[PDB]
């Protein structure tokens, strides 16, 4: 048989995460921008959750980039904005959500290149 | 809001389990100090036990409470059977960790962490 | 098909029952086992006289890393970072920039030899045979820091071992 | 009679035909308490009758194992015991009832 | 594409062209897509780029020795699908897979161009545009870049 | 006749499809989905309430006889409201076949222990509890099995960082091993490897 | 000294292999499998390679498949020597360990000559093998094989009919066939109790359906019968190796599909397509179509499986590793009932445990 | 290989075997450490025509799983029962 | 070439050298600083330019499959030489 | 600040504290705690050592890779000293013996060596200099140890006027020669004390308190040119303190008076040892010297350190001196010794 639990899901005390990395962190929920160096759009399909960037410093011995931030590389993939927000609520993280940016539909016309009287006429092919 | 329970139907049953676990831990501290040969006193051990219970005093979900009690009991079984070592028992006391400031100005001087 | 390893019915004739009685009382099967260790006493042992004698290796052996040059003395490495990308252990760290001439060359090339698994993926990934695992396996050190190789150490390894390395690549490159 | 079944812990049955008739009959009686249209009843009655026909038709134990095609005859008896235990549990579970609950919208959608 | 080659001849090799300190041109990599020509004419309003010759020898460039130094010139690096036009300041310093992308805002003007800051091991490596239809579309100025 | 392409086995695909719906016909109260992969593996997706009925049927039924629990594990998919998927891989020696049974749960909902069906499940369920935090009800002895004593968290969760939150060293002042917040002399370098061009049209999802 | 309860506390060698694999491409994750059952390295590689090949829907070429079976059986010899001699060593018979690790030393030379590494070869990969056999290697394997059966006989002369060895092993750790199945046992832990199961016969992979061999079967389900099964399995491995040497076909050694297997170095340095495909395979790696498979093999220690989940990209989403020793060790408490302290030593050895795969 | 006759007889007698014919130490029977260069064959896709990759593309032939039942007559088994194994004619009993 | 900083520390081929007051040079006290003395930038500049009688030449670095990927170089400009982007060998067109 | 010494990280092992410390006498009782604390936060530590490298092995795990650097040095050679300090921002001197040897005497180790380190450090431009003196330093003291401390402390002050001089009482801790010294008297049966130890008052201080005081003095800019007295929170009669030691160790306590001349005669007897003496005449005097009260000087509280009571840490030191019968006894079994308000 089932019971009624009338609370918002909250699992921060059973996840093992240290206090510091629950309430000082800022999650960002966004759809990654297309890498403008390429035309492919397959990396703009899913929602991502990432946390705020913290200090990286130079190792004295070798000069490598050191970190004391356990969440520096943590990136989560979600199907929808709602799924990402629900995951952040129940984990106690403060988050900022950013609307998905879809390219606008463009009116393309090859024949515009040869206009009789418009400025769209091209001077070279 | 209808969900499958773990052990407790409601928060009053859950708090009964929480009180029972607190008694088991309270009784155990004198033995743990003896078996593991700790240089802390029994009061210190019991104060630490109390501290760990109070960090979770704000839970209102019986399923979450049921899990904390479940984890607390495994934690206790590790101690009684001496599966833990002295190092594991003393990790609760963070002896080698320096105190991190909580005020704004002290954080400001050391670095960028909020 | 299968076979039975231990499904025997022993003979119960008097001869077979006495042969087992003699075995039990006279320990015949225990004496047979002494003969086998006696026969090894008089065999020549398999020990080699290290470090005067060495265990056989092949040209493919994966040992200490080295950075190689062209015959002219130019570095082969072009800072493409394919070795860094494929490294299963993330043991390679690279920085690069245009040299004083226009050349594409590294300014940092580190291998953490205590992260490395000596898997050889880096030399497989390299398009110009710049990074190789050499034949040297006798480079244990007294300190940890001595195993964090920077670009100077690796170029020295290549200059130190090129004569052997080039001959080993010559023997194996047609299998690659 | 065989000396051994070859499987450790599985004893040789003196009377395999009699044991198999008893167990299949018990299974069929237990199936009679399941609802008539339950698929478990229909399929299990079907296969149980088929094995029971082989047990009656073939008196030679070696030849019977050839028909049943389920290992040693002692493995067949053990399997009939397992089925009989399952039938009793199925009565209390009642898995012929409709689905208890649909999963969430895209619980089984892979990749996400 | 296919996984192998059946081309058994020698390749074309083109000479390189100086168009200023911001864009490096390794024109043997050019695939004659004319994206740079169309961007230079339509977006930057500069008719300096074109094609010369014809056939397999058709070459993208300026014919004469000329600099392409529009305030929007750095965007031909992005649209060029190959390494024919690359960033001189960025040359050889990083590979794409190893950079962490921070989505940020430009502050070199009041337009508010959306950018991606590419960092690696705690160092800023380059600036790229971030599409925003109502601000910078997918371009940035050279000062921003 | 295509040297590099894996051959199909449509006989095994046909057989597994028939059995898959046979299981769906007998256990309609629990079975939510049945599928057969192109490399011929059968998966039964069930309601978590049916773990014991379904596994017991597969083990004991004369046309199933999945007497061996090959593997029992969990997968974490954070985008799902029931983030944990529990996967049972069973083998039937009698019919030389394998079957996969899958269910789901979240961080707070218990799953029935299948030790009564397969004694092999005892340690597999402790591992799932240890690495994912899924609780198995009526387990004879549920406790950590792989992580250090007193370890906090469930490392195989996708939101648990690769290097964890604490590291160990020996401290001379206290004359013991101590745990302290993790600092890395070299941070693990995250790589962005996914190409922005779609590779497999057959799996494209509607926009 | 009577054992009342065995409570194995493992995880002392847990290294989060399965979490690390999620940050690796499929090629980058392969060396992790060398380091699981680190006595059967190439067998672990093959299990992973089969699973990835299955998700890719490609097929390795026949020569690679034959090399895989050959070095799979060579690997079985390496494992069974270690399993039997360390088991004998624990029971107090130390001498056979030395005689047989000189044979193991000769088999690392075969590993080193094909891969350049004695142990963690990383030689078997999805699509085939990394490199072709060096010339003159099959001659040397044949020379090694022609004498090994005599070495097995010397082992048997020390143990098989030794009344002390039999006292330590006969009727120790008896497991019934029914219990072995329900407890998740596999391999010799099943066949010791009479169960007739061997994935090379029932669910063959690569070219195992083209070699003739016999599966040894025990009758009493104890340590002694499992010891005999492992010894006889070594003879069957020599029987298979003999067929692999005579039946080795010509041809290529990795799938001639450069979107999965990297091109030859000469082509990478000449062809534009080959250079591109080399570049991408060694940075991004090949993408695997979305799916999930449980793939298993008859590893020397039993059934070794991988549940490999792909999400369509070049990095696995989940990789659960099924180690036979995990199930077997969980049954240690069951098998030790009524036995003394020194029998638990024998029972641990008969299970043939390596904690790399148990703990991962 | 250098053992004298008497020691060869002694250790052969002790072990019950002829050890000299199957010596465990390697001598001149093993391969030379310098070998002639190989010339390895090429795979079946090395063709200049009739070799379009779309006709030999294993990955792109993999399909999503076939849904048998979604929650949106004779009984069967997963496969036919396994045929019984046969005793080896090589050596049924060890 | 290997210069020595006014402190005396050798400068590497990457131009690295600890400045005065950089404590990190303490790591070389009682030991040494590893510096490769064969500067590739100097060695490549000692190779003579190769005269060829064509507009385009190919370079694979020498040694066939042991060199680098084969690239083709354009030699149309007469104000400079054609350099290999892999190995740095220089080519010039013979009239 | 030079860019390489700007602090970074979160004060852990892999962080950069910005401290480049040369610690002389790091291989001793105090040195291992100082090096440990410096290493914890990511300091660069130079450890010039006279001893054989096996005896520095316990220091190596205290720092991240490359943070602990070992040099050879000789107290009588200034080239060796100058090589070890010329790259440092703080020099810490912990050199000292509790006994004299054929090669070094109290003047050598407590005057000549500290003065040479201070002299060379000043010439090398080292900015911070911390020198460990002694609470009971006095030119009128019976013990040459304390007389030499007074001379060296003065000498260091002129040579390096910005030096922070620290004057601890007896330091108790696991490797101390104080609580362990008293507990090891059990091997002789009874415990001899001059005038039964009723005419001596000690104020022993905890090793970790002293270490934290030294660390906090490096960072604090107020500590320059200052002199601190590091004392524990309570004062005890020597008889009660030694009685407390035997109560915690559960060893029978049989004190008996022994006159100074007779007990000074026992000290010379033990001085014959060519190795480390169990006791010396100097040690006998120092043990029985009442610990001075110096209100004018700042103490541990002026460096943000709470002096740890003896009662909270004696069991940490003395548990190993118990027999098996009493090993498990807990910290609450023994009543605290009488203090002196
Ligand atoms: C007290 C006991 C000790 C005192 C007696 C000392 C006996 C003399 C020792 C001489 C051994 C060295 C022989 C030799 O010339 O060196 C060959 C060697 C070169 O010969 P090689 O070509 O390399 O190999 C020789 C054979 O081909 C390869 O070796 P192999 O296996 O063919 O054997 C060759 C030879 C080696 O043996 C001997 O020559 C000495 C035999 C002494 C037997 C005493 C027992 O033995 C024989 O020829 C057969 C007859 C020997 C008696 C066999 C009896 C077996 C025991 C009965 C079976 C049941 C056992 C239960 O030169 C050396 O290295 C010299 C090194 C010095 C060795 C130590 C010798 C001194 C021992 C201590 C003396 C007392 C102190
Ligand atoms: C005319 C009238 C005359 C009257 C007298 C006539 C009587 C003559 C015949 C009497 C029998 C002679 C042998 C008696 C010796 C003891 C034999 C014995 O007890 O051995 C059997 C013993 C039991 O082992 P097991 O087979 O497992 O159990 C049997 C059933 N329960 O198994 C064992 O003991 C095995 C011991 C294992 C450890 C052996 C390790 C050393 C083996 C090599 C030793 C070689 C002996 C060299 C002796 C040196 C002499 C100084
Ligand atoms: N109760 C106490 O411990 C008190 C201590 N102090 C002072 O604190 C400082 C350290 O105390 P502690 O650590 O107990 O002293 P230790 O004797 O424990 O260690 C002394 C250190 O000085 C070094 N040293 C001694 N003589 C020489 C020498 N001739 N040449 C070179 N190095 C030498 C030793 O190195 P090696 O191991 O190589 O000999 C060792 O590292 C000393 O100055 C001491 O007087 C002050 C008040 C009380
Ligand atoms: S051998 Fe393997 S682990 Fe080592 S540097 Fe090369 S790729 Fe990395
Ligand atoms: S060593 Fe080779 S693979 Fe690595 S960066 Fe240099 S050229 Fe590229
Ligand atoms: S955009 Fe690049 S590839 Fe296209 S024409 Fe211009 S230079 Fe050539
Ligand atoms: S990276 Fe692209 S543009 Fe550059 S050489 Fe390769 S295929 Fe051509
Ligand atoms: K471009
Ligand atoms: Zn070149």
């Amino acid at each position: 048989q089932l019971i009624t639990v009338d609370e918002k899901l909250d699992i921060t005390t059973i996840t093992g995460v240290p206090e510091e990395h629950i309430k000082t962190r800022k999650a960002r929920i966004f759809v990654p921008a297309r890498n403008n160096m390429q035309s492919g759009v397959n990396n703009t399909k899913k929602w991502k959750m990432e946390f705020d960037t913290r200090e990286r410093w130079e190792n004295p011995l070798m000069g490598w980039a050191s970190t004391a931030d356990p969440l520096s590389n943590l990136v989560l993939t979600f199907s929808t904005k709602e799924d990402a927000v629900a995951f952040a609520e129940k984990n106690g993280w403060s988050y900022d959500v950013e609307e998905r940016k879809v390219p606008k539909p463009k009116s393309k016309s090859y024949g515009a290149n040869f206009s009789w009287n418009k400025r769209t006429r091209v001077s070279t092919k | 809001t209808s969900v499958k329970p773990i052990f407790s139907r409601d928060m009053n049953e859950a708090k009964r389990r929480v009180r029972e676990l607190y008694r088991a831990w309270y009784r155990e501290v004198p033995n743990t100090v003896h078996l593991f040969q700790l240089d802390i006193s029994v009061k210190q051990g019991r104060d630490k036990v109390r501290e760990m219970f109070k960090k979770n005093a704000h839970i209102t979900d019986p399923r979450v409470v049921d899990l904390l009690v479940i984890k607390g009991k495994m934690e206790l079984e590790e101690t009684i059977k001496v599966w833990k070592q002295r190092t594991h028992v003393m990790r609760f006391f963070h002896e080698t960790e320096a105190p991190r400031p909580k005020d704004f100005l002290s954080k400001f001087y050391v670095g960028h962490d909020p | 098909t299968y076979k039975y390893v231990n499904l025997r019915e022993p003979s119960m004739d008097m001869k077979s029952v006495t042969d087992r009685a003699a075995q039990t009382l006279l320990w015949t099967e225990l004496i047979r086992g002494l003969g086998m260790t006696l026969s090894y006493l008089f065999r020549e042992p398999a020990t080699i006289n290290y470090p005067f004698e060495k265990g056989p290796l092949s040209p493919r052996f994966r040992g200490e890393h080295a950075l190689r040059r062209y015959p002219s003395g130019e570095e082969r490495c072009i800072a493409c970072k394919l070795c860094e990308a494929v490294c299963p252990a993330q043991a390679i760290t690279i920085e690069a920039e245009p040299r004083a001439d226009g050349s594409r060359r590294t300014t940092r090339y580190d291998i953490d030899m205590t992260k490395c698994i000596y898997c050889g993926f880096c030399q497989e990934a390299c398009p110009v045979d710049a990074i190789v695992e050499g034949p040297n396996f006798e480079f244990s050190t007294e300190t940890h820091e001595e195993l964090l190789y920077n670009k100077e150490k690796l170029l020295n390894n290549g200059d130190k071992w090129e004569a052997e390395i080039a001959a080993n690549i010559q023997a194996d490159y047609l299998y690659r | 009679l065989k000396k051994t079944t070859g499987l450790v812990g599985l004893a040789v049955c003196e009377t395999p035909h009699e044991r198999l008739k008893i167990l299949y009959t018990k299974i069929l009686d237990v199936l009679g308490h399941i609802p008539k249209n339950a698929a478990y009843r229909k399929y299990t009655e079907q296969i149980t009758n088929e094995k029971l026909s082989m047990v009656k038709a073939e008196p030679d134990v070696k030849k019977l194992e050839e028909r049943l095609q389920g290992g040693q005859i002692e493995e067949v008896i053990l399997q009939a015991e397992n089925e009989l235990s399952l039938a009793r549990k199925m009565i209390q579970w009642k898995p012929w009832e409709p689905l208890v609950e649909e999963p969430p919208a895209s619980q089984w959608k892979w990749p996400i | 594409g296919s996984d192998r080659s059946r081309f058994l001849e020698g390749k074309r090799a083109v000479e390189d062209k100086n168009i200023g300190p911001l864009v490096k041109t390794i024109m043997t990599r050019c695939i004659q897509c004319t994206r740079c020509i169309r961007f230079a004419s339509e977006i930057a309003g500069v008719d300096d780029l074109g094609t010369t010759g014809r056939g397999n020898d058709m070459q993208v460039g300026t014919y004469i020795e000329k600099m392409f130094m529009s305030e929007l010139s750095g965007n031909i690096i992005d649209i060029c699908p190959v390494g024919a036009l690359t960033s001189k300041p960025y040359a050889f310093t990083a590979r794409p897979w190893e950079t962490r992308k921070t989505e940020s805002i430009d502050v070199m003007d009041a337009v508010g161009s959306n950018i991606v800051v590419s960092t690696r091991t705690g160092e800023v490596m380059r600036i790229l545009p971030r599409m925003h239809e109502d601000i910078n579309e997918e371009w940035i100025s050279d000062k921003t870049r | 006749t295509r040297p590099t392409v894996r051959p199909r086995n449509d006989v095994a695909h046909k057989q597994l499809s028939a059995f898959g719906e046979y299981v769906a016909e007998i256990l309609p109260k629990y079975v939510q989905q049945v599928q057969v992969s192109c490399f011929n593996e059968l998966e039964i997706c069930i309601h978590p309430d049916g773990v014991i009925p379904v596994l017991t049927f597969l083990r004991d039924h004369s046309n199933a006889q999945f007497k061996s629990l090959a593997d029992l594990t969990a997968v974490d998919i954070p985008t799902r409201q029931n983030r944990f998927e529990i996967v049972y891989n069973l083998l039937s020696l009698r019919f030389n076949s394998r079957i996969r049974v899958k269910t789901y749960t979240d961080e707070l909902t218990p799953i029935e222990s299948s030790v009564p069906v397969y004694k092999a499940a005892n340690w597999y369920e402790r591992e799932i509890w240890d690495m994912f935090g899924v609780f198995f009800a009526n387990h004879p002895d549920l406790r950590r099995i792989l992580t250090d004593y007193g370890f906090e968290g469930h490392p195989f969760r996708k939101d648990f960082p690769l290097s964890g939150y604490v590291e160990l060293r020996y401290d001379d002042e206290v004359k013991r091993v101590v745990a302290e917040p993790v600092e890395l002399a070299q941070e693990f370098r995250k790589f962005d490897l996914n190409s922005p061009w779609e590779a497999f049209p057959a799996y494209r999802q509607p926009p | 000294e009577m054992v009342r309860k065995c409570d194995p506390h493992i995880g002392l060698l847990h290294r989060g292999t399965e979490k690390l694999i999620e940050y690796k491409t499929y090629l980058q994750a392969l060396p992790y499998f060398d380091r699981l059952d680190y006595v059967s390295m190439m067998c672990n590689e093959q299990a992973y390679s089969l699973a990835v090949e299955k998700l890719l829907n490609i097929r390795p070429p026949p020569r690679a498949q034959w090399i895989r079976v050959l070095f799979g059986e060579i690997t079985r010899l390496l494992n069974h020597i270690m399993a039997v001699t360390t088991h004998a060593l624990d029971i107090g018979a130390m001498t056979p360990f030395f005689w047989m690790f000189e044979e193991r030393e000769k088999m690392f030379e075969f590993y080193e000559r094909v891969s350049g590494a004695r142990m963690h070869a990383a030689y078997v990969r999805p699509g085939g093998v990394h490199q072709d056999l060096p010339l003159g290697l099959m001659d040397d394997i044949y020379e090694f094989s022609k004498n090994f059966s005599l070495r097995i006989d010397e082992l048997e002369e020390m143990l098989t009919n030794n009344r002390i060895w039999r006292n330590r092993t006969v009727d120790i750790g008896i497991v019934t066939a029914e219990d072995a199945l329900n407890y998740g046992f596999s391999g010799v832990m099943l066949r010791g109790s009479g169960i007739q199961w061997d994935l090379r016969k029932t669910q063959p992979y690569d070219v195992y359906d083209q070699v003739e061999f016999d599966v040894p079967i025990g009758s009493r389900g104890d340590c002694y019968d499992r010891y005999l099964c492992r010894v006889e399995e070594m003879r069957q491995s020599i029987r298979i190796i003999s067929q692999c040497l005579n039946k080795m076909p010509p041809g290529e050694i990795k799938v001639d599909d450069a979107k999965v297997s990297p091109p030859k170095r000469a082509e990478m340095k000449t062809s534009m397509e080959s250079l591109i495909h080399h570049f991408k395979l060694y940075t991004e790696g090949y993408q695997v179509p979305p799916g999930a498979t449980y793939t298993a093999i008859e590893a020397p220690k039993g059934e070794f499986g991988v549940y490999l989940v792909s999400d369509g990209s070049s990095r696995p989403y989940r990789c659960k590793i099924k180690a036979p020793g995990f199930a077997h060790l969980a049954g240690l408490d069951k098998m030790s009932k009524g036995h003394m302290l020194a029998d638990v030593v024998a029972i641990i050895g008969t299970q043939d445990i390596v904690f790399g795969e148990v703990d991962r | 290989a250098s053992a004298t006759r008497f020691i060869q007889w002694l250790r052969n007698w002790a072990s019950g075997r002829d050890l000299q014919a199957k010596l465990q130490l390697r001598y001149q029977e093993i391969s030379k450490r310098t070998q002639p260069p190989p010339k390895l064959p090429v795979g079946p896709s090395h063709k200049l025509s009739n070799n379009y990759y779309c006709t030999r593309d294993g990955r792109r032939e993999a399909m999503p799983p076939s849904i048998v039942m979604s929650s949106q007559k004779k009984a069967v088994s997963p496969a036919p029962p396994i045929k019984r194994w046969e005793l080896s004619q090589d050596e049924p009993y060890l | 070439g290997v210069r020595t900083s006014p402190t005396g520390e050798k400068v590497t081929h990457t131009g690295q050298v600890y400045d005065d007051g950089d404590y990190r040079k303490v790591r070389f006290v009682g030991r040494q600083k590893e510096v490769n003395e064969n500067f590739a930038i100097d060695l490549i500049a000692e190779q003579p330019v190769s005269q060829v009688g064509s507009r385009v030449i190919s370079c694979d670095g020498g040694g066939g499959a042991l060199g680098h990927p084969r690239v083709y170089i354009n030699l149309d400009k007469e104000t400079k030489t054609g350099t290999c982007g892999y190995c740095g060998l220089q080519f010039r067109q013979q009239h | 600040l030079h860019h390489a010494v700007i602090p970074h990280g979160k004060g852990g092992r892999s962080s950069v504290s910005g401290i480049v410390a040369t610690v002389f006498g790091a291989t001793g009782f105090l040195g291992r705690y100082v090096v440990n604390h410096l290493g914890r936060m990511g300091s660069q530590v130079i450890v010039p050592h006279r001893c054989e490298p096996y005896d520095t092995m316990h220091l190596r795990p205290m720092g991240d890779l490359g943070q602990i650097i070992f040099m050879d040095w000789n107290g009588r050679d200034k080239d060796s000293i100058r090589r070890a300090v010329e790259h440092s921002s703080v020099v810490i001197n912990l050199v000292g013996r509790e006994w004299e040897t054929q090669n070094f005497d109290f003047e050598d180790v407590f005057v000549k060596i500290p003065q040479a380190i201070a002299q060379v450090s000043k010439e090398a431009g080292v900015e911070k200099f911390i020198h460990i003196s002694h609470l009971n330093a006095d030119i009128k003291s019976s013990s040459k140890y304390l007389r030499s401390k007074a001379v060296g402390e003065k000498e260091v002050r002129e040579t390096f006027p910005e030096a922070t001089i620290i004057k601890p009482a007896e330091i108790f801790g696991r490797e101390d020669r104080f609580l362990n010294y008293f507990a090891n008297i059990r091997w002789f049966g009874g415990v001899p004390l001059i005038s039964l130890g009723k005419k001596t008052v000690k104020q022993p201080v905890y090793i970790v308190d002293v270490t934290k005081g030294i660390i906090n003095a490096i960072k604090d800019p107020d500590a320059r040119g200052k002199t601190f007295a590091f004392v524990g929170p309570s004062r005890y009669l020597l008889f009660d303190l030694v009685q407390y030691v035997f109560a915690v160790a559960h060893r029978p306590f049989l004190p008996y008076p022994l006159p100074h001349f007779a007990y000074r005669w026992i000290g010379r007897l033990f001085e014959i040892s060519p190795f480390e003496p169990w006791t010396t005449r100097d040690k006998v005097e120092r043990i029985h010297t009442t610990d001075k009260i110096l209100p004018h000087l700042p103490g541990l509280e002026d460096l943000g350190v709470e002096a740890t009571p003896l009662e909270l840490k004696a069991i940490e030191v003395l548990r190993r001196h118990r027999t098996y019968r009493w090993l498990s006894s807990e910290i609450e079994d023994v009543q605290p010794a009488k203090t002196i308000p």
